[PDB]
């Protein structure tokens, strides 16, 4: 899983901000939203989501698809360490499990079903 | 840049 975001802030700088923003709003968790390698979807400009712990990732896909402006017929597929995270989990949950050093979630996004194709 | 506060229970269709 390779991210802009992490070549654009280094780990040490995502990493205080990462603890700060989680002592700040403990019920929130922070996700880093980018386009998977090779998606042929339409750019996202904002990448950084305070997102309810207890926001379902079906929920998350309704927005993302509004942002995108995705057309009903489009599929979208999200991708967190390579995987696609099950519809029904929590965001919370999902951070949980794959947050990384600098306490962020990195979650990638795509029209196809395999990251990176 | 600043985070965006997503509102809890939104839609899903």
């Amino acid at each position: 899983m390779k991210f802009q975001y992490k070549e654009d802030h280094p780990f040490e700088y995502r990493k205080k901000e990462g603890e700060k923003i989680r002592k700040k709003y403990p019920d929130r968790v922070p996700v880093i939203v980018e386009k998977a390698p090779k998606a042929r979807v339409p750019d996202l400009d904002k990448r950084k989501y305070l997102v309810p712990s207890d926001l379902t990732v079906g929920q998350f896909y309704f927005l993302i698809r509004k942002r995108i402006h995705l057309r009903p017929e489009d599929a979208l597929f999200f991708f967190v360490n390579n995987t696609i995270p099950p519809t029904s989990a929590t965001m919370g949950q999902l951070y949980e499990d794959n947050h990384e050093e600098d306490y962020f979630l990195y979650v990638a996004y795509s029209d196809e079903s395999v990251y990176g194709k | 840049e600043e985070w965006e506060m997503v509102p809890r229970h939104s839609g899903s269709g």
